[PDB]
């Protein structure tokens, strides 16, 4: 039994992305054309209720590019609490310029003292820092006012973002078995019906 | 937090209160007010410039109003003169800014 | 984790059945009167400020999974004279209509079943100084949890029960600082004959009989801001069971079982204390405690921090407790939250408390 | 001195030029709460269902101690809902439907919102949400629990301890529809 | 592929043995998975 | 529309014009007695033995992410 | 611009979930109204599109034996021509390239006077895509698209009626080439046979209404 | 099924409900079956 049939089908039904989820929280969704992230009011559109994402821009419509879209579900149920923790730091140095220090920890608890595969538990931590440099360049709408048939005066502008984040996994000690991290591929408490 | 016992934590506390974030809403007040300064239009350019410009070389700028409003709220209610010398070390920047 | 739990008849007695005392760490003996206090000491209802009062409680169950899983409560306190009241509470467990369906023609009638446990209890407080109240409370405990089958007899287990509280609340003391108050509390509940659930005296379970002690102190500053901490001990008055062995393997468990099961509730209730060969210390695992702090702000809003820690030894019931109480006119609305800190999952996780008190009648001025 | 004094029908115009040292106004001092007014209401409606349920089924099967069901009905219809203020300072949003779905529809938010000259600028307790403008460390939207705001002049510093009541799901979706992969053997095959 | 000779608990006594006898640590597999990374990479020499 | 019917310890789930994609049994302490994410409209045997235990909670998920829950009596 | 190492993740994922992989990614998208161009009298919506990018992914374990990571394999091969093998099989290598030009039109005066022949009536619309890509299943794979499209409408303003009330017509020309070379994972000597997959299509649609009578349609 | 009203103010109210069934065995594989239901309901709207 090595032969293996691997594919893909596509499911669309009706206009826009079908998230799998319904009344996600505003702001938690994140869509992702090639590697970029896309803006909520450009890129995309997204209708909460019905979980449904339209994106917007004609040159991703027509370009067979995987869009990734990453969202919060709470239409779940029997899953293990999870405790979610951290604080993040926005020291602006100027008029254009802001420092970040974001830590966040999240903690499951499992049901029980045994993790089995599949069902386990997560111990994780992350740490980042981040910077953003927005200026306004002058010599970018100059330079445009040189071209030939262009008299324009909006300004132009310059972003620079950039950002570092470490993560550090761990499993929570409540399943561990004499102070190791276990994961139980058969405890064989669920066989024999 | 009281004004009239001079602990370390009551004076550290009132000092940091004052400067966070009473004198430096303060202060934003007063560097806005002074960039609508230099935004004006108000330049004659007819005589000699004044070297200082101010704001009648009225329209009474509000941002200058907050930063004395906000200098006033830090000298009363953080001030620490217990026995005749102050114990806040941020109120004379208070009185500067005022 | 959790080595011998003890075990009791009707354990769903036991569960905080109101917003206000939930969000307190599952206290109630020593808090300010209010009309919830029935579950914790029927002795404040003789100090209540308003003359009646009605209250819903809601408590849900398993709320990821299901609806309809909860614990409702409805309690009505009357006080009639400035040093007596009466008081009436019904606490509900249900896990809703259930739909009993084979295939069978689908358009075919069906049996709904609800099985349930009640209890219903009636009180009455009487102040005997103006510091000082006691209260006798008689309770009847009914549990049909148990759906009819074949060789499955679906009989409701009843069971009848006495409360004796105490509630001492002295007057206004004024201080360097502040103007507390201070207050004191104890409530012995649940002495009744043992319910038997299969209706055979053979098999019988205790009932919860339960020992609450408690004292607090009101800091009031500004005469618009109030801090109530208060602290309680809670002590099951149900001997513990045997263990791995109390000097033939099973032989001694089951003499050990067959001693224990042949221990009346009244005997029982003193066999609780002791029946250890150490001293305060030994025994001091088998006493539950909470500590609780209640912001008050102009009498209007509520807010509740409350700790509740068991030994971990017995139930692992660890927990912190988040509390909001608002006041309109004379509707009360209470919310409460629980974060559990124990390995053992808590049926009360992620789970919001539900209560609402009106307030009616006249107005009682407090000594 | 008139200024200094106050009671003279003209000195609240002339303390302006006044030194703060000399007088208190209270324009500018607040109490924990912006005022005394308390406007947390509710909305909505409570019910209650108190009665009898009886069951009988002629199953002669049954045991006769099984011949009818006699049980107390007692339900809950709560579809209340709290909105208000408690001293311009804090707001107050409750929601409580014991119709509603499984989880997350019960609402409750209390916001504590100080003077910008404050340290502390907001305090959140109940439903939070943690948003973050990063790309590689996510935030959470579906939270319960106290998320804390603290400024230091130009540092801000965000707190949050709190249980995360959603989980991240992801989807990839070429030319408009969402993609499913699918893996089989061939021992897998469409059987009976 | 993992193998353990086992160590038998001794019987014929009382019914109730304790834990440490009937499962004993020496019958105990605690494998480091490194371990059988290294014989595959020496098994990749050895011809069928 | 959607009905849960037990005859003797099987448990048989019937959707009108709806198919189903997964199947969760509970018990009323929360713990999930089965699981099955390839549903076919059809039967499920679940373990008998459930120490003294009839209600349970059936949860069913659809097509779209929609949530069906229904209250059975282990019978 | 990202660079991510084995073992970074969400804070949500799992042990197996977390990257296994060092990831290298760019992409850069430039949005040209180059209808600016010309001058403002006659107005051309001419806007260009550019995407390029790529991504690069070295995975922590070997795909060939699934489990001995790829530096210890690479440590443990001694032989130049299979440690290349080992290193190069292993990458997985993404490059996407993107050309737009939708939306071509040009707009009307502020008051003129719709035509059938006029040059308003159309819109044009192109499209390139190209992916190239490279990892352990395929030594070789290229998909290149074309969408050419040209769109007219015209709306008609006021024996029976023969005049049209509307016309309507678009054309398009749709051409995707896919390029397969399955890789050798023992040995980089020739690879497997290309296989081609050509969708080269020439779509054209028209319509007209007539309102021949009051009645008639 | 019965039911009565009563106002008894503008916010409160009380209804009386009853209902009863009964569903008589046509055909063996069926038990005649009695559902009773009754009781009050009080409503509070804010
Ligand atoms: C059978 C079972 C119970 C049904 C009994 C209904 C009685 C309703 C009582 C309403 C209540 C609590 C309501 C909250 C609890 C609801 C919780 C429900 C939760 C469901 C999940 C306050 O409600 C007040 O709301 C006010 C509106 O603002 C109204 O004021 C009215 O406006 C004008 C009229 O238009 C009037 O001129 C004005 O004088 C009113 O002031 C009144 O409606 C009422 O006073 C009780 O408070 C007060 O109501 C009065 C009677 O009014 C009661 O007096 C007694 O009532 C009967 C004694 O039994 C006796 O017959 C009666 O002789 C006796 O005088 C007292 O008790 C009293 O303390």
């Amino acid at each position: 039994n090595k032969f293996l049939l691997r594919g893909k089908y596509k499911s669309s039904g009706s206009n826009g992305i079908p998230i799998g989820a319904f009344n996600v929280p505003q702001g938690s969704v994140v869509v992702t054309a090639a590697g970029r992230v896309l803006v909520e009011g450009i890129d995309y559109s997204v209708d909460y209720q019905l979980g449904r994402v339209q994106i917007l821009d004609p040159s991703l419509q027509a370009s067979n590019t995987p869009i990734e879209v990453s969202l919060e579900n709470n239409s779940i149920f029997g899953q293990q609490t999870r405790r979610f923790m951290g604080f993040n730091i926005e020291h602006k140095i100027s008029d254009k310029f802001v420092i970040g220090g974001t830590y966040l920890k999240m903690t499951e608890r499992p049901f029980t003292q045994k993790s089995t595969y599949g069902q386990e538990s997560v111990n994780n931590t992350i740490f980042g820092f981040n910077g953003n440099y927005s200026t306004e360049v002058p010599f970018l709408t100059r330079l445009a006012n040189k071209l030939p048939n262009i008299d324009t005066d909006v300004p132009s502008n310059l972003s620079i973002r950039g950002e570092v984040a470490f993560l550090r996994p761990d499993a929570p000690k409540a399943s561990d078995f004499q102070g190791e991290a276990t994961i139980y591929v058969d405890d064989f408490e669920g066989s024999q019906s | 937090c009281s004004t009239k016992n001079n602990t370390f934590v009551n004076r550290n506390s009132h000092a940091l209160s004052t400067k966070y974030n009473i004198l430096y809403n303060g202060g934003l007040g007063l560097e806005k007010g002074l960039q609508a300064i230099k935004a004006n239009d108000q330049d004659n350019f007819w005589k000699m410039l004044p070297i200082e410009k101010m704001q009648f070389d009225k329209t009474k700028n509000p941002d200058f109003e907050k930063a004395e409003t906000k200098a006033t709220k830090a000298i009363q209610k953080h001030s620490m003169n217990i026995g005749g010398r102050e114990r806040n070390y941020q109120i004379d920047e208070a009185y500067l800014m005022l | 984790d959790i080595e011998r739990p003890i075990t009791t008849g009707v354990p769903f007695l036991l569960v905080a059945a109101d917003a206000r005392a939930a969000g307190l760490g599952d206290q109630g003996v020593a808090t300010s009167s209010d009309v919830f206090s029935q579950q914790w000491n029927p002795a404040k209802y003789a100090f209540a400020e308003d003359a009646q009062g009605l209250s819903i409680s809601y408590t849900p169950y398993l709320t990821d999974l299901a609806n309809d899983i909860s614990l409702g409560q409805v309690t009505y306190y009357n006080k009639i004279n400035d040093r007596s009241a009466f008081a009436g509470s019904f606490r509900y467990f249900g896990f809703g209509g259930i739909e009993l369906r084979q295939t069978g023609d689908p358009n075919e009638p069906t049996r709904e079943v609800n099985p349930n446990e009640f209890a219903l209890d009636g009180s009455y407080s009487l102040k005997l100084s103006e510091t000082f109240s006691m209260a006798v409370a008689a309770r009847y405990i009914r549990s049909n949890l148990k759906v009819a089958t074949e060789e499955i007899d679906a009989s409701a287990a009843g069971s009848f029960a006495v409360d004796v509280a105490g509630f001492y609340q002295s007057e206004e003391i004024a201080y360097s600082d502040f103007n507390g108050r201070w207050r004191a509390g104890f409530n012995i509940q649940n002495l009744g004959p043992k319910i038997s659930y299969d209706h055979d005296d053979l098999s019988a379970n205790f009932l919860p009989a339960n020992l609450r002690v408690g004292g607090g102190f009101d800091f009031i500053f500004d005469d618009y801001n109030k801090l109530g901490v208060s602290l309680e001990l809670t002590k099951l008055l149900v001997p513990t069971p045997p263990g791995p062995g109390t000097p033939s393997q099973s032989q001694a468990d089951e003499a050990n079982y067959k001693k224990y099961k042949d221990i009346g509730w009244v005997s029982g209730i003193f066999k609780s204390f002791g029946d250890a060969p150490g001293g305060f210390s030994e025994e001091l695992k088998e006493i539950t405690y909470s500590a609780a702090a209640e912001y008050m702000y102009q009498d209007a809003f509520a807010m509740r921090l409350g700790y509740y820690h068991e030994s971990p030894m017995k139930g692992a019931k660890q927990f912190f407790s988040l509390g909001a109480g608002f006041k309109y006119s004379m509707i009360k609305v209470d919310v409460s939250y629980l974060f559990s800190a124990s390995k053992v999952k808590n049926p009360l996780e992620n789970t919001l408390r539900f209560s609402l008190t009106f307030n009616f009648g006249d107005k009682y001025e407090t000594y | 001195m008139d200024a200094i004094d106050g009671k003279k029908t003209g000195a609240e115009a002339a303390k302006k030029d006044l030194l703060p040292r000399y007088y208190i106004n209270s324009s500018l001092f607040e109490s924990i709460f912006g005022s005394n007014t308390i406007d947390v209401k509710p909305t909505g409606s409570v019910e209650m269902d108190l009665g009898v349920r009886y069951t009988k089924q002629d199953n002669p099967a049954f045991s006769p101690r099984n011949r009818s069901s006699l049980t107390f009905d007692f339900d809950q219809r709560i579809s209340m809902s709290l909105m208000g203020k408690i001293g311009t300072r804090l707001e107050v949003n409750a929601n409580y439907d014991t119709q509603s779905t499984f989880a997350f529809q019960n609402l409750f938010k209390l916001a504590y919102t100080p003077s910008e000259d404050d340290i502390i600028q907001k305090v959140e307790v109940g439903n939070v949400s943690m948003p973050l403008n990063s790309t590689l460390i996510r935030g959470a939207q579906s939270l319960f629990g106290v998320k804390t705001q603290l400024q230091f002049g130009r540092t801000t510093i965000t707190g949050v301890f709190s249980e995360q009541k959603s989980q991240t799901k992801s989807v990839v979706a070429e030319n408009g529809g969402t993609v499913q992969n699918f893996d089989l053997y061939a021992l897998d095959y469409d059987n009976d | 592929q993992v193998e353990i000779p086992l160590k038998v608990t001794k019987t014929g006594g009382s019914c109730s043995i304790s834990p440490d006898l009937v499962w004993m640590d020496d019958n105990s597999i605690d494998l480091a998975l490194d371990l059988l990374t290294r014989m595959k990479i020496k098994a990749m020499s050895i011809d069928i | 529309s959607f009905y849960v019917s037990v005859k003797d310890k099987t448990i048989k789930l019937n959707s009108t014009e709806d198919v189903m994609r997964e199947v969760s049994i509970f018990d009323i302490s929360g713990k999930l007695l089965y699981n099955n994410k390839k549903v076919e409209n059809t039967e499920f045997q679940v373990s008998n033995f459930q120490s003294g235990n009839q209600v349970l909670i059936v949860k069913v998920t659809l097509d779209n992410g929609n949530i069906i829950t229904k209250k059975i009596v282990f019978n | 611009g990202r660079k991510s190492t084995i073992g970074f993740g969400s804070l949500e994922q799992g042990a197996n979930e977390r990257d296994r992989e060092d990831v290298q990614q760019y992409n850069i998208v430039t949005n040209l109204n180059l209808g600016k161009l010309l001058p403002k009298k006659w107005g051309i919506n001419l806007p260009f599109n550019y995407a390029i990018g790529e991504e690069v992914i070295t995975p922590e374990y070997d795909p060939f034996n699934q489990d001995i990571k790829l530096d210890q394999l690479i440590r443990e091969t001694t032989d130049q021509a299979e440690k290349d093998n080992i290193r190069t099989r292993a990458i997985d290598y993404t490059k996407r390239k993107s050309i737009n030009f939708i939306g071509v039109r040009k707009d009307r005066a502020p008051e003129q006077k719709p035509h059938v022949y006029d040059i308003e009536n159309f819109t044009f619309s192109q499209s390139y895509n190209q992916v190239e890509r490279h990892d352990y299943e395929v030594a070789d794979y290229e998909d290149e698209q074309s969408n050419s499209a040209v769109n007219y409408a015209y709306t008609f303003q006021p024996n029976f009626n023969y005049l049209p009330s509307n016309i309507s017509f678009n054309t398009n020309i749709l051409r995707q080439s896919n390029r397969q070379q399955f890789r050798e994972v023992e040995v980089e000597g020739i690879g497997l046979d290309p296989l081609y997959r050509r969708n080269f299509a020439f779509n054209y649609q028209y319509g007209f209404g007539f309102n021949l009578t009051k009645s008639l349609k | 099924k019965l039911t009565a009203d009563y106002s008894f103010s503008k916010n409160l109210t009380a209804i009386f409900y009853y209902d009863h069934s009964f569903s008589k065995a046509v055909i063996s594989t069926s038990f005649p079956l009695t559902n009773i239901r009754s009781g009050f309901t009080l409503r509070y709207n804010f």
